[PDB]
RNA sequence: GUGGGAGAGGGUGGUGGAAUUCCCGGAGUAGCGGUGAAAUGCGCAGAUACCGGGAGGAACGCCGAUGGCGAAGGCAGCCACCUGGUCCACCCGUGACGCUGAGGCGCGAAAGCGUGGGGAGCAAACCGGAUUAGAUACCCGGGUAGUCCACGCCCUAAACGAUGCGCGCUAGGUCUCUGGGUCUCCUGGGGGCCGAAGCUAACGCGUUAAGCGCGCCGCCUGGGGAGUACGGCCGCAAGGC
């Protein structure tokens, strides 16, 4: 039910559309490079539809991974 | 007359020297098509999430500039040519849109 | 694309009085316009047909609002036509 | 005889078979085993048992190198994965880290019909 | 018209990473693969597994959905350019300029055809291995046209909501997309579910009508024969109407 945080609640003031600001979008990423979900990072269509986008820019600048490696399997 | 963002990023391991010539020659494509400079910002080196060009890290180039469209992909390309150079990204700019606000 | 410069421009230059912004002969060299500039559109882009079916819709209203105009006052019909340069 | 003591093991694991090879720091193998090295000849191969088997023969020959500390990488999802890790988990081999590293596609190939019905 | 809005709507160019295959090198050894179980196959000319580098084609994982767009077919990495449709607010302009639509014309998944190119993966036909009483199959190893691209044809379908288009009228509740607003909520457009009256043979439909009405087009008149024959038109052919 992902009942730990909403990664919106357990944030700020900032800018969806900013692809270059790293340390934010690094929050709305799972373990591994790929895109939370609708129930992780508790935004809305508009908003999520925003982020997928903005964090496809900061995978492409290389400031964001594609896909990573899950630990402690 | 469209204002445009334009992200450089390219090899960290050039000397001052040689980034200072990336530079100019960066300069003097925006002259060759008309891009008027309205702010800067550089970086400098930063950590990529992957290897780009077999190196872990990129310097990288911001600028917020305003051009005629018509020749807007026609000077991305002018600006692939240098070997130093490995990513170029124009983008039109936009309004930020708050969330959480 | 089309700027409101030019617009206003056509607009200004074919209202039958300052402040019509609606009447026949405006909407007519609006769509004349809209439609020189999709065929200027698709001269390249040949492939594109999506954009084909839309002009064939402005080239029907601009028909059909051309026919009231012939029916209502043949005289600013043969104005507009003249002015514009259309039917060949 | 290189001396390693300290290593990675890749730990390829399918529905038909589940082979382990012991490597260096750098990727290079130093030696391997598989059920088909063990007497598993058929579809034995493709038992958790025989990949424990596996396992503990390529640990037991990595003991020769005198290895101590391994780094596992998992790849492929199989009857046999976990089977293999606590066989290295506790086989004299300090295990370090586990990391699952299956090669996923973004969607790039057309898959065999045994695999269709997707992308 | 003015000012705003959302979108995988379309065309062109460029560009990104994951993966498959192949090649080069390093390292490394007795099998890999595959199945209910096997064999063909590949491997000492060193495979499989691992690391690094290179090439090429094709498709875009997470986002992603019961979601969105389009007239339908259909559209899913990213960037730029060109371009279509559409919605809302203001009540601004024209002043019935409207609806439908036989023909005509254009578009039209996949497969197929022509010319040229491309060809990694997949894979009709086919070459084999198994299975079986037999296996011209399901299963397994290979593999051509093709799938891909450009241009030109082909007009088919479970082309499906099995529901033609437009307008008006007729209880609501709830979910959602997208605007606007006095932003608990109201209002507009779109996508779903449950349901008033009512309809239906029933299932079910029910402000997205299959309800109540109106306008216009298409089509039906028992089944087989048969979407066959003949004729005509179109098509290089396959064939289509
Ligand atoms: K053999
Ligand atoms: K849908
Ligand atoms: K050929
Ligand atoms: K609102
Ligand atoms: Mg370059
Ligand atoms: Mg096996
Ligand atoms: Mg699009
Ligand atoms: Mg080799
Ligand atoms: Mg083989
Ligand atoms: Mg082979
Ligand atoms: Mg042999
Ligand atoms: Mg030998
Ligand atoms: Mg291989
Ligand atoms: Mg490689
Ligand atoms: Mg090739
Ligand atoms: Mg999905
Ligand atoms: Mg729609
Ligand atoms: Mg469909
Ligand atoms: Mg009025
Ligand atoms: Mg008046
Ligand atoms: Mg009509
Ligand atoms: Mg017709
Ligand atoms: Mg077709
Ligand atoms: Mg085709
Ligand atoms: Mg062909
Ligand atoms: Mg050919
Ligand atoms: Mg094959
Ligand atoms: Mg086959
Ligand atoms: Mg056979
Ligand atoms: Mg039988
Ligand atoms: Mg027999
Ligand atoms: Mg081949
Ligand atoms: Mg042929
Ligand atoms: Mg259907
Ligand atoms: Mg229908
Ligand atoms: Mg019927
Ligand atoms: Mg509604
Ligand atoms: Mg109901
Ligand atoms: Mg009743
Ligand atoms: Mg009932
Ligand atoms: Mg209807
Ligand atoms: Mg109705
Ligand atoms: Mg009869
Ligand atoms: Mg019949
Ligand atoms: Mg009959
Ligand atoms: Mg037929
Ligand atoms: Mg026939
Ligand atoms: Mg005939
Ligand atoms: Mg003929
Ligand atoms: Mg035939
Ligand atoms: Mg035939």
């Amino acid at each position: 039910p992902s009942r730990k945080a909403k990664v919106k609640a357990t944030l700020g003031e900032f800018d969806l559309r900013d692809y270059r600001n790293v340390e934010v979008l690094k929050r709305f990423l799972s373990e591994t490079g790929k895109i939370l979900p609708r129930r992780r990072t508790g935004l809305s269509a508009k908003e999520q539809r925003i982020l997928a986008k903005t964090i496809k820019r900061a995978r492409i600048l290389g400031l964001l991974p594609f896909t990573e490696k899950l630990v402690r399997k | 007359m469209r204002r445009y963002e334009v992200n450089i990023v390219l090899n960290p391991n050039l000397d001052q020297s040689q980034l200072a010539l990336e530079k100019e020659i960066i300069q003097r494509a925006l002259e060759n098509y008309g891009a008027r400079v309205e702010k800067v910002e550089e970086l400098g080196l930063r950590r990529l999430a992957y290897p780009i060009a077999k190196d872990p890290q990129g310097y990288f180039l911001w600028y917020q500039v305003e051009m005629p469209e018509d020749r807007v992909n026609d000077l991305a390309r002018e600006l692939r040519i240098r070997d130093n150079v490995r990513r170029v990204m124009v983008v039109k700019s936009q309004e930020p849109f708050l969330a959480n606000a | 694309p089309i700027t409101k410069e030019e617009k206003q421009k056509v607009i200004q230059e074919f209202a039958r009085f300052p402040g019509d912004t609606g009447s026949t002969e405006v909407q007519v060299a609006l769509l004349t316009l809209r439609i020189n500039r999709l065929s200027e559109h698709l001269k390249v882009h040949k492939k594109d047909h999506h954009s084909h079916r839309g002009l064939l819709m402005m080239v029907g209203q601009r028909r059909r609002l051309l026919r009231y105009l012939q029916r209502e006052d043949p005289e600013r019909y043969r104005a507009l036509i003249e002015k514009l340069g259309i039917r060949g | 005889k290189r001396q390693v003591a300290s290593g990675r093991a890749y730990i390829h694991a399918s529905y038909n078979n589940t082979i382990v090879t012991i490597t260096d720091p750098d990727g290079n193998p130093i030696t391997w085993s598989s059920g088909g090295v063990i007497g598993y000849k058929g579809s034995r191969k493709g038992t958790p048992y025989a990949a424990q088997l596996a396992a503990l023969d390529a640990a037991k020959k990595a003991m020769a190198y005198g290895m101590q500390s391994v780094d596992v990488i998992v790849r492929g999802t199989g009857a046999g994965r976990e089977q293999a890790i606590r066989a290295l988990q506790a086989s004299g081999l300090q295990v370090k880290s586990i990391v699952d590293d299956t090669p996923v596609p973004h969607n790039g190939c057309r898959p065999k019909k045994k695999f269709r019905k997707a992308s």
